[PDB]
């Protein structure tokens, strides 16, 4: 009776035992700790090859258990039937808090308690680093961890005094640490490995903003091209379609082969066959959710319309032209900003951007004393046709007017298809 | 259309960086009113419960600093007492009585 | 993979049928095979090579044998970056010499590569020298201009000789529909 | 049987109609977190 | 175009090859500034890098 | 052995500083602990000015 060293259970009567769901399917104790839950009661583990052991009767548990873990971690559980009979609660921590003064003050009220000393200044500058992180202007993120390890560099850099321009300086070096991709990137850039148009017009050829998954967060520009084929109205998607991607129909693909035909029935059939990719790689592509930058690279590509290179292009576009959000986009548009700066600012380069992420814009400060200083425009539109009449710089209305234009190259390479049609029957 | 500067600031305005400032700290779960209220249900029923949220929420941290300020009636002592050298049974008493 | 789509072959598709639409429907099919093996394919761009490659065989243009080309390219014709130009550039070099150098012996490479170019002394002599030739090129068309030796618009432009043969294949498959009448 | 217990929770002893409604309402509160930012995310345009 | 020699001559020109060098050691982590960094604020707030 | 001595745990009061190309710590770094633990990245740039 002696030997019985005691567990979790035996230490929480009446209390609370706090269990990690990621450990308990880990080690695969969860069978056993649900029928223990089940039971109401459980007995210490008994080594199977000692028979001269003691047939403890069952320890009662009376207690409340309190699972903590992530919500992906919870599915491995939620099959049981038991597992939502035995907790009946569900307490969900939103991972953001309401952007708010008492928020700030709640903010800066807990990095005390947790030691540091910082002013004003540096409080106000955590939170709203804090809201950047979020990437939404009016919800702060709750991960006060990261917070917690944020306020810690810059009290190293401050040397103990939270300041602001130590949180500044944090941040500043939390981006260059991780900034050797991007290094290596902006150095192509100005060496011209990677040329990327920054100035003029080009046709067919717009400046897409991606996040590199051969890499953590990092926005950059990546060149995206599309070109335009007298023939079917197949639309070749060329980065979703490099293997095993041209026996699915991807969602991306679809939206834009039925915006473009929708948009355009007097040549109804599509005569016109859209190749869409990108230059090099590192790019990375959703594959689900058509880019804004694709539908109006081959709208300028149908139409041959010199889109203007200064201005990236991000956005999310659906089937009826009304332009979604993007994750991300602060990424995007510092990639871009950063892009436009090593190869020094033109006074005219910008971001078109949805409407939609205006409450997701929370740029580095830089790019905001840019733009307030007139070097830098961000542009946010709404719909796809806002967007394409910003790169023209002209309007649908007028005289060889973008939709003019558009119909009269969907004329060309239907006269053309005619054409060739009547070589297959001559 | 193209944003103004105004629209596009975000940056709280700071207003003094000289000063130290010192701060009540929040209550635990400040801000996640949800949370609060439902270990408050689960404590008050004695229900079992589950949080979730995303990793790096401090979950651990502010849910041990909650639950310690909670008061709980007196738990029972409970210990194995053995019958014999082969029977072990569990014994509750009252508190500070093993 | 002999029934999945390449990047390298939807690359050069998109290039050919975009820059000649007066035939879309593009009549010709290409094969595109390196002549011997040990040849280590990229798989995932289409060398500047293939392209005029391609193109030579569409207008029958005689492409000089002295130099090389190098070079990724993308479906607008725009000539990337390459990895290890100096190998390629040095193994060129090398199986010319071999075989006797003539003044005239040369390498196609993107002037996206020049910041790369890091070649050997008996290289940059030969340069020097003027026995051995670097052409740095930043599209398609320059490339194609510089093998073939001749402009690509005015007499017997080089534009206007693939548009020749583009119309004669599309005039032989007429013929042949003729035949499908029947 | 848990519904009615959650119920007697907030009430302390009886499950009156109020307790019950309080019950219900904690029931479709404690799971409300994704339609909360469904809603958050469509007051603030991000989802128009 | 063919690029010329001078343009493509990128040996820096040696101009002596007949005496010692004399240098003092470089700092260390030369030319890795960010590294260099990195591991100061490592140092300094005594994290895990 | 069943003549283990309950050794108190040793404290530990140091910086660990990993050392591995960027192929091994993708591996790790797909934890989200890694990310909590090691959380000051110093990068060797490959190439000096």
């Amino acid at each position: 009776v002696s030997l019985i060293r005691p567990g979790a259970v035996h230490r929480a009567q009446g209390g609370y035992l706090i269990l990690d769901a990621l450990s308990l399917k880990r080690e695969g104790t969860w069978e056993a700790f649900k029928r223990a839950l089940r039971n109401g009661q459980v007995e210490p583990v008994t080594e199977p090859q000692a028979p001269a052991g003691l047939e403890v009767e069952p320890f009662p548990i009376q207690m409340q258990v309190i699972l903590v873990g992530t919500p992906e971690a919870f599915e491995g559980l939620e099959e049981d039937p038991a597992f939502s009979e035995l907790f009946r609660i569900r307490a969900e921590f939103s991972p953001t808090l309401p952007a708010s003064p008492e928020n700030c003050t709640a903010l800066g009220g807990w990095l005390l308690a947790q030691g540091f000393q910082l002013t004003q200044g540096g409080l106000t500058r955590l939170y709203d680093e804090a809201r950047r992180m979020a990437e939404q202007r009016d919800r702060m993120d709750a991960r006060l961890v990261e917070i917690r390890a944020l306020a810690e560099e810059a009290a190293v850099l401050g040397g103990g005094l939270l300041t602001a321009e130590s949180v500044e300086q944090a941040i500043a070096a939390r981006e260059h640490r991780s900034f050797l991709s991007e290094e290596e990137f902006l150095r192509a850039v100005q060496e011209g490995v990677i040329r990327l148009r920054t100035t003029g017009r080009a046709v067919g050829e717009v400046n897409s903003l991606v996040v590199v998954e051969a890499a953590p967060y990092w926005g950059r520009p990546a060149r995206l091209t599309a070109r335009a084929a007298p023939g079917r109205d197949h639309l070749i998607s060329i980065d979703r379609e490099a293997g095993l991607g041209g026996q699915i129909f991807h969602k991306a693909v679809l939206t834009l082969a039925g915006y473009l035909r929708s948009r355009y029935i007097e040549h109804g059939s599509l005569p016109v066959t859209i190749s869409l990719a990108f230059e090099q790689n590192y790019v990375s592509i959703e594959g689900d959710s058509a880019g804004l930058a694709e539908l109006v690279a081959a709208l300028s590509a149908i139409g041959n319309l010199p889109l203007r290179q200064d201005l990236a292009v991000t956005g999310a576009v659906d089937q009826t032209g009304k332009v979604l959000a993007v994750g991300a986009i602060n990424a995007k548009v510092e990639g871009f900003f950063r892009v436009c700066k090593a190869l020094g600012l033109s006074g005219t380069q910008g971001v078109i951007l949805p409407e939609a992420n205006l409450a997701n814009l929370t740029l580095r400060a830089e790019v905001l004393e840019a733009v307030r200083a007139g070097q830098f425009h961000i542009y946010a539109v709404e719909t796809a046709e806002q967007a394409l009449e910003i790169l023209a710089g002209a309007r649908m209305e007028g005289f060889r007017g973008l939709q003019e234009k558009i119909r009269a190259g969907l004329e060309a390479f239907a006269r053309l298809e005619e054409g060739h049609d009547k070589e297959d029957r001559e | 259309m193209r944003l103004s500067y105004e629209a596009l600031e975000w940056r709280t305005p700071i207003e003094n960086s000289t000063e130290p400032v010192s701060l009540p700290p929040p209550p635990p779960f400040f801000g996640q009113e949800r949370a609060r209220e439902a270990l408050e249900l689960a404590i008050r029923g004695g229900f079992h419960a589950y949080l979730v949220g995303p990793p790096s929420l401090g979950k651990h941290e502010a849910l041990l600093a909650y639950l310690s300020t909670q008061s709980v009636e007196t738990p029972p002592d409970l210990l194995y007492v053995p019958l014999s050298e082969r029977k072990v049974a569990v014994l509750t008493l009252p508190s500070g009585q093993e």
